[PDB]
Formats: C-alpha cells, sequence, structure tokens
C-alpha cells in the first residue's frame, strides 16, 4: 500500500483528500517527518523541496509546485503580466497595475498614467492590495492618488495598485457586485484540467458608484459580506451563486450563454497564465513530481469583458463541491500515479 | 551576443559568449588543538582504569 | 592481519565455541588436523582474523577455553575438531562454580582467571594489529557467568582500546534448570552493561521452538540447539572473515549499531526467492532471542545476504519491508538499515540471510529477569549461598537498578519522535 | 610550466584516484610502465602534461601523486594493479587501523600519528617542482578518514604552502552505496573544517552517479568501479585544461576566479553528456546543441538540484572533440531561448567556453561509450545548497537525540565541535538564500 504525510493541517481540501485516501484501504498516513513516504500534501511556506526525490524505492509527488509562488502573489503576478513576452505588459485581460514599495517600484510610473487620464478626465479610481492584509483590511480604493500611497507608505509590507473595475457587470435583482472564482488542478504531467464547477461569490448591497466608504458594495469576499451585511443569504444561500443558475440569468437577461459570454475567456487566461510558467516549474523529469490545485479569481464587466484579479495558490473550495472536487484530485493527481486496486469532472485545456 | 577573447592553438579553442551584461589557524593553535583532544582522551582512559582499579 | 581472540567460557561457552569452531573451519577449508584444503582462495584471504598461522601452513584457532571443572573440556577435546585447538590454551580448574556466579567470578574463578590472562596476552602480542576479542558464554551458570565477567573486566583493563563482544546465553521466559538463575544473570547483566561493545542475545525456548516448529526434529536437544547458534554466530561474523567493506571489523560494526552505549544488546535471527529470505529474517519466529519486534522499534539493523543471488533484487526487497514497516522504524537515525552480500554461502543452503537488530524490543527480555530477580530478593531466597562467598547484598541492589535503568532507557528511545 | 599535486585519501580517494590516473595515461599516451613513446623530452620537459607527470632518466613518467590510507587494504590493489609500476612505493601510504567512519578518530586520534609522515613525502614531491600551483585533494565525506584526516590535512597544507591553490573532488554520501550510519555527522564536521581552507570543490553526489550508471548504461546495480570509471570522466574533462595547451582554466588559480566570485560558496555544479552504453549496438550521434542542452537537465548533474530555481554567477561549457565556436553559440542562442536561465544581477549572464580536439578517451572494457563529442558544464548556482540542506536535516534527526556522538567524544572530540559545525552550515544555507534568491 502506499503511504503519505500531512503538513498543513488546516487545508480544508486536503483535509478531506486525507481522509478519501485513508478510506481507500490502499493509503496510511504517517507523520510529519517520516520521510518514507510516498506523497507529501505540504505545508504552505519554505515546504522542503529540496529533500524530495532522494529516497531510494519511492516514487514521491506533492501537492505543490515549486514556483508558482511568482503567480500567485500579487507583486509577483504583476512582475510576471509585465515582464513575460507571452503575456505582455499590453496585456488586454489584466487590469492596469503597479507594483509599488513602502518607505523596481513603478510609483512615478503609476502617478503618470495617473494624470494623464486626469487630462482626459476618464475614471481615475484606483485600489491598492497586499498579500498580507486579508479580512477585508489592507485593501483601499479612491479616486485621487494623492492618500492612496500616502496609505501603503502608511503600511510596511509591498503593496499593488491597480485600476478599478468602476463599471462592472450588476447582478438584478439588487444591482450588485460579484466575483467568478474557478478551480483549477495541474498534474505530474502539467494537464491542465478545469472544474466544470465554478462558484460566483457575490455582494448583497446595490453597488454604490458614488462613494468607495463602506466596502461591502465593493470586496466580493466571501467574509466581508458574511460579517458586516444584512441581507447576506437574500438572494442565494451563502452568497454563493452557482453556473447552472448563473446561465440561466445571463439567458433569460441578455441572451447569451455562460461558456459563450464568459467562459472562453476564463479558459484562455488560465492557459496562458500556467503555459507561461511551465518552463520553470515544469517537473517531467524531475527526481520528484508535483500537483497543484489554484483558484482563479475574475470579474465581469458590463460588456461582458472578464478581468483576472489574481491566484491563489492555497485555495479554499465551495462547501456544496467539497466532495466532487477533492476526489477529482485523487483520481488525476494522486492515483494518476500511485494506481489502486481491481464521465468526468474537468475540462482539460490542452496546449 | 559577443564573441571575446577567442584564442586558437593545435589543441582547440577558447573564447567568452556574453549575452547580457550585468546591472587561517596558527601552526601553533593546530597541535594544541591536538593535544587538548589528546588530554582529554588521557583523562577519560584514567577515570576507567581508576574505577577498574577500584 | 586485524586479528580476533576468541574466547569460551563454561559449558554451554565451550560447547558452543567448539561447534562455532566446526561451522568456521569448514567454510574456510580448514580439516580436524589444521591443514587447508579448499576450492576457492578468498577462503584464505582474512584467514588471519580467528586462525594463527603456524608451521606447514597448519592453521590454528585464535581460541581459548575456560571452565572451572574439566568435564565439558574433555568432551571438546574428544569432538570431530578437538585436535585443531592449540592444547596450550585449555584452562582448566577442578572445583566448579556450583551454579554460583559468586564463585566464578570472586572465589573458585580468582584462582584462575590469572592463568587465562597469561595465555591472552601471549596470543595477543602475537598479533600484528589486534582487533578484539569475542566470549562466548551462558549467563545463569556460574563459570561462563561469573568468571566469564570477570575475564572480561580484567581484559579491559589490560586492552582498553580494544573491541568487546559476547554471544550470551540468557534465561529464558519460562524454561530453567536451576533456581538461582535470576540472580547469576542480573549479575552478569549488570557486567555487560558496562564492559561490551556488542552482546547477541540468546536463549534457549527461541532456538528450541524453531528447532522443533520449523526444522522439525522430533526431540530436539542441546546439540541441535547449538548448531543453530553456530550456524548465525557463522552468519555475523561472516563480513568480518571474508572480503567486504560494510560491518568489516568490529569497530566500524560497533559505529554503525550502537547509538548509546549501553543500548548494545542484540536480537540475531536467520533464515531460512529472495524475497522469500527477506521476510524470513524479519519475522519473529526466526530470531533466537524471545522477544518480538512488533513490540519495539529498530534503533539500528544489519542484514547479511550469503550465497549468489541477483543483489538488485536483495536491494529492492529489503528497501520494501523499510518502507512497508516504517511504524517500527526510528525515524530520528537515517539510513539505519545496512546489507551486506557475500558471495560463499553456508554448507547446506545456498543463500543464506542472518539477521542483527538493535531493537527496543529486547526491552523485555530485561523485565522478565528483573521481575524473577526482584521476587526472590525481596525475601533474600537464597541469597547466603552469596553472601556466603564474601559479597555485599548491595552489589545485588546495584545490579537491579542497573537494569532497570536499562530498561527505562529503551522505552525512552521506544517513545522518541522527530 | 607549474606542477600540480594530487592528494587521495580513503578508500574513495584512493580508488577514484587510480581511476584518473588510468585514464589519464590512456589520453596522454603512456603505457602501465611509465614509458611515453610520444614524449621527446627524455628525462625532462615543460610540455603541459608534465603538470601532471614527473620524468626519470630512464624515460618513465611518474604521477605527481601522493595515496593515504590508514589501511592497507585499498592502497595495496594499487601497488599489484596494473599500474603498479607507475609509482615510487614512497607515494603510498599506509596506517593499520583505520579511522572506522569516525571523523574524531581520523582527524585527531590517527591523524595527528601520522600527518607529519604524509607531509614529508607531500614536501618531496613538492621538492622536485619549480612552481608549485597547488593541490587537487580526492576524498569522501562519509569515510572516517575521508573526512577527518582530510581535513586535518588542509588545515596543514594552509600553512606549510600558505600561497598555493587547494581544489577539492568530494563524494557526497548516497544511502545506496554508504557504508555507515553516520555519514551525515562526518560531512559536516568535515566541510565545517575545511571550508575556509578549499578554494574550489566540485562534489559528487554518489546518488547521481549511481543513477546515471543504471539509467544510460543499464548496469542493474552498479559497483564502485562503475562509479569511479564515469567519475573519472568528468573529473578528466575538469582537468584537462591544465593538462593540455590551451588559454582556459591553464591555472588552478583560473578555476576560483572564473567559477567562485564568493570564497564560501565554492561549489560548482558539475553536469556530463553523453552517457551512453557501450554495448547498445549503436547511436546516432548528437548534436552540439543536444548535448549542450542536455547540460541543463538534472538528471545528468553530479549532484541532483533544480538550477531553475537558484541563480548562477558563473557557467563554463569544457567540449571535448568534433565542436567548433560556431556551432555553441548556436545551440547557447536557441538554448536560452528555452531554458530558465537566471543570473545574479551582480555578474554578467555569460559562458565561458573551452573546446579540446581529442575526444573523449574511454576505459577498454568499460560501461561508456566511445563518443566524438562530449561536453562537461561547471556552473556556480545556488541551487546546490539542496544537497546541504538535505544532509543538514539528517544531521538535525540524530543529534536531537544525540545518537552516536559518544563514539566522537569517545575520541577527544567535543560535544560543541557538533553545534559549532552545524552552524556555520546553517550560515552557509542561508549565504546561498541570500544571493540566489529574492
Ligand atoms: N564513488 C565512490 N564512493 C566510494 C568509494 N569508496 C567508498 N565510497 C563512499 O565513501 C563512503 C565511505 O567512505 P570511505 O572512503 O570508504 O572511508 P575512508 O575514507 O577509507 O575512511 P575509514 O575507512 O573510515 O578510515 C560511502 O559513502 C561510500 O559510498 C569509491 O571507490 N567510489
Ligand atoms: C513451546 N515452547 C517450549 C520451549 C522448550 O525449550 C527448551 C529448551 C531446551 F534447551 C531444552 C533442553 C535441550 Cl533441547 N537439551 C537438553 N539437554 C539437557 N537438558 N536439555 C534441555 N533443557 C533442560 C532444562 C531439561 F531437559 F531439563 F528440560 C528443552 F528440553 C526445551
Ligand atoms: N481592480 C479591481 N477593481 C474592482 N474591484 C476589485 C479590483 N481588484 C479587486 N477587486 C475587488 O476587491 C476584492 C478583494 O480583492 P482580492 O481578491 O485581491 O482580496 P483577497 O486576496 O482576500 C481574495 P481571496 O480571499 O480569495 O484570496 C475582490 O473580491 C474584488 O471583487
Ligand atoms: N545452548 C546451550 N545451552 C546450554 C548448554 N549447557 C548449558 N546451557 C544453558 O546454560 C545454563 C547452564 O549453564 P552452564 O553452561 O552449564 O553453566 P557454567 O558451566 O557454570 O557456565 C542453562 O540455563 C542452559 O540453558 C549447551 O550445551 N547448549
Ligand atoms: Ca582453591
Ligand atoms: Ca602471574
Ligand atoms: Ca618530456
Ligand atoms: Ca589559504
Ligand atoms: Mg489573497
Ligand atoms: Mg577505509
Amino acid at each position: 500500500m502506499y503511504t503519505f504525510v500531512v503538513r498543513d493541517e488546516n487545508s480544508s481540501v486536503y483535509a478531506e483528500v486525507s481522509r478519501l485516501l485513508l478510506a481507500t484501504g490502499q493509503w496510511k498516513r504517517l507523520r510529519k517527518d517520516n520521510p518514507r513516504f510516498n506523497l507529501m500534501l505540504g505545508e504552505r511556506n519554505r515546504l522542503p523541496f529540496g529533500r524530495l526525490g532522494h529516497e531510494p524505492g519511492l516514487v514521491q509527488l506533492v501537492n505543490y509546485y515549486r514556483g508558482a509562488d511568482k503567480l500567485c502573489r500579487k507583486a509577483s503576478l504583476v512582475k510576471l503580466i509585465k515582464t513575460s513576452p507571452e503575456l505582455s505588459e499590453s496585456c488586454t485581460w489584466f487590469p492596469e497595475s503597479y507594483v509599488i514599495y513602502p518607505t523596481t517600484d513603478e510609483r512615478e510610473v503609476f502617478l503618470a498614467a495617473y494624470n494623464r487620464r486626469r487630462e482626459g478626465r476618464e475614471g481615475n479610481v484606483w485600489i491598492a492590495k497586499s498579500s498580507a492584509g486579508a479580512k477585508g483590511e489592507g485593501i483601499l480604493i479612491s479616486s485621487e492618488a494623492s492618500e492612496l500611497l500616502d496609505f501603503i507608505d502608511e503600511q510596511g509590507q509591498v503593496h499593488v495598485i491597480q485600476k478599478y473595475l468602476e463599471k462592472p457587470l450588476l447582478l438584478e435583482p439588487g444591482h450588485r457586485k460579484f466575483d467568478i472564482r474557478s478551480w483549477v488542478l495541474v498534474d505530474h504531467l502539467y494537464n491542465i484540467y478545469l472544474y466544470r464547477e465554478g462558484v460566483l461569490r457575490t455582494s448583497s448591497e446595490p453597488y454604490n458608484s458614488a462613494n468607495f466608504q463602506d466596502k461591502t458594495c465593493h470586496l466580493t469576499n466571501h467574509c466581508i459580506q458574511k460579517e458586516y451585511s444584512k441581507n447576506y443569504g437574500r438572494y442565494e444561500e451563502g452568497n454563493e451563486m452557482f453556473f447552472e443558475e448563473f446561465n440561466q440569468y445571463l439567458m433569460d437577461a441578455l441572451n447569451t450563454t455562460l461558456e459563450n459570454s464568459i467562459l472562453l475567456q476564463i479558459k484562455h487566461i488560465i492557459r496562458s497564465c500556467l503555459m507561461c510558467i511551465e518552463p520553470a516549474i515544469s517537473t517531467k523529469h524531475l527526481h520528484y513530481q508535483s500537483f497543484q490545485l489554484f483558484g482563479f479569481d475574475f470579474m465581469v464587466d458590463e460588456e461582458l469583458k472578464v478581468w483576472l484579479i489574481e491566484v491563489n495558490g492555497a485555495p479554499a473550495c465551495a462547501q456544496k463541491l467539497y466532495a466532487e472536487l477533492c476526489q477529482g484530485i485523487v483520481d488525476v493527481a494522486i492515483s494518476s500515479v500511485f494506481p489502486l486496486a481491481d464521465t468526468s469532472i474537468f475540462i482539460k485545456l490542452h496546449h | 551576443m559577443e564573441v571575446i577573447e577567442l584564442n586558437k592553438c593545435t589543441s582547440g579553442q577558447s573564447f567568452e559568449v556574453i549575452l547580457k551584461p550585468p546591472s587561517d589557524p596558527s601552526l601553533e593553535e593546530i597541535q594544541k588543538k591536538l593535544e587538548a583532544a589528546e588530554e582529554r582522551r588521557k583523562y577519560q582512559e584514567a577515570e576507567l582504569l581508576k574505577h577498574l582499579a577500584e | 592481519m586485524r586479528e580476533i581472540v576468541h574466547i569460551q567460557a563454561g559449558q554451554c561457552g565451550n560447547q558452543i565455541g567448539a561447534k562455532f569452531w566446526e561451522v568456521i573451519s569448514d567454510e574456510h577449508g580448514i580439516d580436524p588436523t589444521g591443514s587447508y584444503h579448499g576450492d576457492s582462495d578468498l577462503q584464505l584471504e582474512r584467514i588471519n582474523v580467528y586462525y594463527n598461522e603456524a608451521t606447514g601452513n597448519k592453521y590454528v584457532p585464535r581460541a581459548i577455553l575456560v571452565d572451572l571443572e574439566p568435564g565439558t573440556m574433555d568432551s571438546v577435546r574428544s569432538g570431530p575438531f578437538g585436535q585443531i585447538f592449540r592444547p596450550d590454551n585449555f584452562v582448566f580448574g577442578q572445583s566448579g562454580a556450583g551454579n554460583n556466579w559468586a564463585k566464578g567470578h570472586y572465589t573458585e574463578g580468582a584462582e584462575l582467571v590469572d592463568s587465562v590472562l597469561d595465555v591472552v596476552r601471549k596470543e595477543s602480542e602475537s598479533c600484528d594489529c589486534l582487533q578484539g576479542f569475542q566470549l562466548t558464554h551462558s549467563l545463569g551458570g556460574g563459570t561462563g557467568s561469573g568468571m566469564g565477567t570477570l575475564l572480561i573486566s580484567k581484559i579491559r583493563e589490560e586492552y582498553p582500546d580494544r573491541i568487546m563482544n559476547t554471544f550470551s546465553v540468557m534465561p529464558s521466559p519460562k524454561v530453567s534448570d536451576t533456581v538461582v538463575e535470576p540472580y547469576n544473570a542480573t549479575l552478569s547483566v549488570h557486567q555487560l552493561v558496562e564492559n561490551t561493545d556488542e552482546t547477541y542475545c540468546i536463549d534457549n525456548e527461541a532456538l528450541y521452538d524453531i528447532c522443533f516448529r520449523t526444522l522439525k526434529l522430533t526431540t530436539p536437544t542441546y546439540g541441535d540447539l547449538n548448531h543453530l547458534v553456530s550456524a548465525t554466530m557463522s552468519g555475523v561474523t561472516t563480513c568480518l572473515r571474508f572480503p567486504g567493506q560494510l560491518n568489516a571489523d568490529l569497530r566500524k560494526l560497533a559505529v554503525n549499531m550502537v547509538p548509546f552505549p549501553r543500548l548494545h544488546f542484540f536480537m540475531p535471527g536467520f533464515a531460512p526467492t529472495v524475497p522469500e529470505l527477506t521476510q524470513q529474517m524479519f519475522d519473529s519466529k526466526n530470531m533466537m532471542a524471545a522477544c518480538d519486534p512488533r513490540h519495539g522499534r529498530y534503533l539500528t539493523v544489519a542484514a547479511i545476504f550469503r550465497g549468489r543471488m541477483s543483489m538488485k533484487e536483495v536491494d529492492e526487497q529489503m528497501l520494501n519491508v523499510q518502507n512497508k514497516n516504517s511504524s517500527y522504524f526510528v525515524e530520528w537515525i537515517p539510513n539505519n538499515v545496512k546489507t551486506a552480500v557475500c558471495d560463499i554461502p553456508p554448507r547446506g543452503l545456498k543463500m543464506s540471510a542472518t539477521f542483527i537488530g538493535n531493537s527496543t524490543a529486547i526491552q523485555e527480555l530485561f523485565k522478565r529477569i528483573s521481575e524473577q530477580f526482584t521476587a526472590m530478593f525481596r525475601r533474600k531466597a537464597f541469597l547466603h549461598w552469596y553472601t556466603g562467598e564474601g559479597m555485599d547484598e548491595m552489589e545485588f541492589t546495584e545490579a537491579e537498578s542497573n537494569m532497570n535503568d536499562l530498561v527505562s532507557e529503551y522505552q525512552q528511545y521506544q517513545d522518541a519522535t522527530a | 610550466m607549474r606542477e600540480c599535486i594530487s592528494i587521495h585519501v580513503g578508500q574513495a580517494g584512493v580508488q577514484i584516484g587510480n581511476a584518473c590516473w588510468e585514464l589519464y595515461c590512456l589520453e596522454h599516451g603512456i603505457q602501465p610502465d611509465g614509458q611515453m613513446p610520444s614524449d621527446k623530452t627524455i628525462g625532462g620537459g615543460d610540455d603541459s602534461f608534465n603538470t601532471f607527470f614527473s620524468e626519470t632518466g630512464a624515460g618513465k613518467h611518474v604521477p605527481r601523486a601522493v595515496f593515504v590510507d590508514l589501511e592497507p587494504t585499498v592502497i595495496d590493489e594499487v601497488r599489484t594493479g596494473t599500474y603498479r609500476q607507475l609509482f615510487h612505493p614512497e607515494q603510498l601510504i599506509t596506517g593499520k587501523e583505520d579511522a572506522a567512519n569516525n571523523y574524531a578518530r581520523g582527524h585527531y586520534t590517527i591523524g595527528k600519528e601520522i600527518i607529519d609522515l604524509v607531509l614529508d613525502r607531500i614536501r618531496k614531491l613538492a621538492d622536485q617542482c619549480t612552481g608549485l600551483q597547488g593541490f587537487l585533494v580526492f576524498h569522501s565525506f562519509g569515510g572516517g578518514t575521508g573526512s577527518g584526516f582530510t581535513s586535518l590535512l588542509m588545515e596543514r597544507l594552509s600553512v606549510d604552502y600558505g600561497k598555493k591553490s587547494k581544489l577539492e573532488f568530494s563524494i557526497y554520501p548516497a544511502p545506496q552505496v554508504s557504508t555507515a550510519v553516520v555519514e551525515p555527522y562526518n560531512s559536516i564536521l568535515t566541510t565545517h573544517t575545511t571550508l575556509e581552507h578549499s578554494d574550489c570543490a566540485f562534489m559528487v553526489d554518489n546518488e547521481a552517479i549511481y543513477d546515471i550508471c543504471r539509467r544510460n548504461l543499464d548496469i542493474e546495480r552498479p559497483t564502485y568501479t562503475n562509479l569511479n570509471r564515469l567519475i573519472s570522466q568528468i573529473v578528466s574533462s575538469i582537468t584537462a585544461s591544465l593538462r593540455f595547451d590551451g588559454a582556459l582554466n591553464v591555472d588552478l588559480t583560473e578555476f576560483q576566479t572564473n567559477l567562485v566570485p564568493y570564497p564560501r560558496i565554492h561549489f560548482p555544479l558539475a553536469t556530463y553528456a553523453p552517457v551512453i552504453s557501450a554495448e547498445k549496438a549503436y547511436h546516432e550521434q548528437l548534436s552540439v546543441a543536444e548535448i549542450t542542452n542536455a547540460c541543463f537537465e538534472p538528471a545528468n548533474q553530479m549532484v541532483k538540484c533544480d538550477p531553475r530555481h537558484g541563480k548562477y554567477m558563473a557557467c563554463c561549457l569544457l567540449y571535448r572533440g568534433d565542436v567548433v565556436p560556431k556551432d555553441v553559440n548556436a545551440a547557447i542562442a536557441t538554448i536560452k531561448t528555452k531554458r530558465s536561465i537566471q543570473f545574479v544581477d551582480w555578474c554578467p549572464t555569460g559562458f565561458k567556453v573551452g573546446i579540446n580536439y581529442q575526444p573523449p578517451t574511454v576505459v577498454p572494457g568499460g560501461d561508456l561509450a566511445k563518443v566524438q563529442r562530449a561536453v562537461c558544464m561547471l556552473s556556480n548556482t545556488t541551487a546546490i545548497a539542496e544537497a546541504w540542506a538535505r544532509l543538514d536535516h539528517k544531521f538535525d534527526l540524530m543529534y536531537a537525540k544525540r545518537a552516536f556522538v559518544h563514539w566522537y567524544v569517545g575520541e577527544g572530540m567535543e560535544e560543541g565541535e557538533f553545534s559549532e559545525a552545524r552552524e556555520d552550515m546553517a550560515a552557509l544555507e542561508k549565504d546561498y538564500e541570500e544571493v540566489g534568491v529574492d
């Protein structure tokens, strides 16, 4: 039978993958530092990639891609977008963004374009973000550049500033904002599998163009709408709307599909992001092999243009779908290398 | 792709290929080290021989 | 050229020791006359480890035979190879030890020990580079136990920088032929804890079960038990007697097998495809110390395969048992299982596999003896025969405390995590 | 012409030395009896091959080599081997009790007893040198002699020859061929003691050599002889510039200046290609661009790591056989298109290239096929620090419980040398991180 170890115990996804592997009857769990494992469900930070693939007589597999950080963090993503020829500084699907450090830095880059559209009195509302902040904090929106990096020199972590989606597609009834989360699995062969089931994580209060103050009309994060929200849960339970019903809404309300209207842009952004880093993270001929589950975050404007806003390398799933996805991980990423004894839920994106 | 410092001879060739420009203890201390180790050994052998004499 | 001196004391030690010289003499192609008549010449490349070379290329075992009564040493002089030994290396008394450790260590044995170290000292000075000593003996009697450990302590005083190995027959859990064996065994264990580098623990109940259940001998004898031991003594010493490099001398073996100086008591095993042997070698029913390894964890392990076999398979099979049974190996000693392969097989077999485990499950043997010892010592039963030879009671207390400490240490490391 | 002296310490060091010297003799045309028919400077010469070979009036060519082990089993097979008459018995030195896989025993106990005789016999070879470059030291990390006595000798060579350069060829320990549980301890203790005395050290992880021999030579369970025959190849291609006419790495000092901009980070990664099995009926030659591209695949490295996740500070390319600069710059340009090759800011993104027209020499009967173009890559990449992370962790697991430490204290070493040596490699691992990571 096969062995595996668990080194990030607060992962909802791989907590359930662990439980399903044991129910196999063909997998046994050692503990943290027993090195004689077949599969490592590793930690999030400073995972020891250098110690994998050096155990004689054991094909070893890990659920993270060494190097996938340059895509799963904001500062890194913008540097990746603007410096990779494959993805262009003129990239169409990624919002105008600039890396800027508090106290290599595009701050004079940033206001060059700021005044350029003030001259044209075009929309000039930007947003600043970071990897450290959470809980809808360390986040701010406003129209005047002056005190938005008056606001990040007020901190000491690297933050990015990003043109704000001022005309987003807004669900009705409600006039409310939303995000789209798609889960993608990259297996050891670097097959790019897209989970057929996505989720729209929604805001439950009408989008107010007039003031950016209260960040529950603006920030679709699951927790701020669970936490500073009257009507969290009115239209859909948990501010979670799934693709079947979103498809019906776009059809009924705008005479278009989901697949046509949005999904083709998502699949294109995923291919482009992950094929750009394949030469740098592929483990095709490595002494160990990797797989990883990513969570892509998109936003849609009113013209049904899809924008990528970030990628999450240690993502959580939606409660209704933990069962289906987590077992897909087992069949495609784990049992692919470690066969067991005796339709599909993913969209393969070819390359 | 510059090819500088080319040198040739009957046995072969050498050259450089730029792609992009940029942006101890004393001898005395040693034996003092090996004598302090030899001391510690014999202190250990002595305590054993004393213990066995007991 | 890295010579060993072999000593055998007491009846058990001399019987086991005698058959040990039978087995390895045949392996090295030596006949009872001391003359070589073998096929290969790897039989002779390291013959100097155990044999002194003498006139007319007669090879004489570097062996010393000790007892307090002459009986058992007349038997060996009568045996198949009784004539191979140097007649001056028979060192014998007439009183006996009376199953009494005090007599063997302090009184009857004291009178004879200086003559034994006279022979040991002459052997040792005919050695180009003495490696160490190995002794075969019983712990339950009086000579091998009491005088055996006196010889050890006296040898350590003259050769404090040489290796000391023992093959030690220990009391069995259920079987005994003497009442006071718990006292003799405990007093000797205390000596071994402090003055040996490696001890192979053997008990007769395990050796018997193998003989009866496995090799299907209907009425096993000490002679059958003794051929088992001598076969596994040949195995554990193969890497010392034939050209190799893993565990090729006594000190290198000790460095790889003893992480902590007091935990140097080993579980020997023997067997009998290649997946066959490696499964046998690790089964409880194939080890000779009456401790089940699944009740502890291996600190280190040494596996020795003999014969001609696909070393690729052997390498693959040992890896599988480790990765299959990781729970039984300490995680804080990386790569603690080492494998050696020698081409010359034992006689009768074609592929051997002898096992040397340093398992914390050896704890069970010392707790068996400790429980017996205490049940007698709490009432001072039979003790007057020991204090009657001059011993103090505190010598028994100290021996009891040390063997109980040893058990706590084994449990400490059985529990440790990374 | 300046001379180099090779020192072979311990079993691994000696057996690898004897494979290197047999290979040198075939490459230069020296026979087992030391006679060089092609040499017309009798009893003398300042030819570049004289950097490694002395010359007798009788016409024999003697390696500038000293072999030392503290037990005689290994060195005596040199005294009886087919190249026995190559050496003077004074170049071979034996103890009789070895270090028992115990660093402290080879360094303190036994090393003290023999170090002065080794220096004398080294001095006798240095005496007949008109201008000594330095020393190339071959040893293992795991052995007691390889680790313990080697570090003591480097300390002494740094004073008896304070200005000369010292290069290391070190065998990193791999469990599939390793002899002792304590090799992590011996590796760390000797690396700490030797680090400030080594100018440039090429470490070979026996694991990588082992699996190359399995995968590319179809040897199902490789021996030391198979490992050493491939190792000698890589060694020879690295030393070829000292023994043949050229203008790159013609001096031990050049190795450091070309490859080691940071004194502590003196561990270049070697990658070799092509390794082709000689019994395979035959193969169609590989391009210059193909073997050059093989040099960036981890399966061809002497140490298995991922250079993509670090930074280079130097890179040399050593070709042997049918190669010309045109095909090289074509391979490099096209290979920088498809590979992740990131240098440090502080250094130019470039390759020093050397070509020797003599195609690689192979030993008769060996498992490696005669090719007509081979390449060895020397890259100083921070990714090799993965090898220190592996060892440091094995060291940590055992040392947390003081497993086996009593064997070292018993030899007169103090427990504090353990912590001292471990803190040094903790620093080293972090130095490697500041350089190659953001
Ligand atoms: N590649 C290669 N590795 C070797 C060779 N000999 C030994 N080793 C490796 O080196 C380690 C053992 O060290 P040795 O060189 O045998 O020990 P030593 O230097 O002679 O020191 P002591 O015998 O302890 O005095 C193990 O990791 C072996 O795998 C060899 O000939 N070639
Ligand atoms: C199912 N688990 C039961 C294991 C049985 O374990 C054993 C071990 C032995 F060593 C013997 C044995 C032998 Cl084999 N030969 C002998 N010659 C002289 N005495 N003697 C022996 N024992 C003496 C004490 C006795 F006979 F008085 F019992 C034996 F019989 C059973
Ligand atoms: N350029 C932009 N324009 C408009 N809205 C934006 C935006 N960038 C982000 N947002 C909104 O602000 C919210 C928070 O941004 P962000 O996704 O980076 O925080 P986060 O890192 O906590 C998401 P997760 O918790 O999934 O990792 C997003 O849900 C998005 O709706
Ligand atoms: N295997 C084996 N064990 C023996 C033999 N003789 C005695 N023993 C064991 O040792 C004990 C008796 O010890 P013995 O050697 O006679 O005592 P000694 O002569 O005083 O050293 C009993 O527990 C037996 O199990 C023998 O020939 N073979
Ligand atoms: Ca008397
Ligand atoms: Ca006397
Ligand atoms: Ca000449
Ligand atoms: Ca120096
Ligand atoms: Mg985030
Ligand atoms: Mg050696």
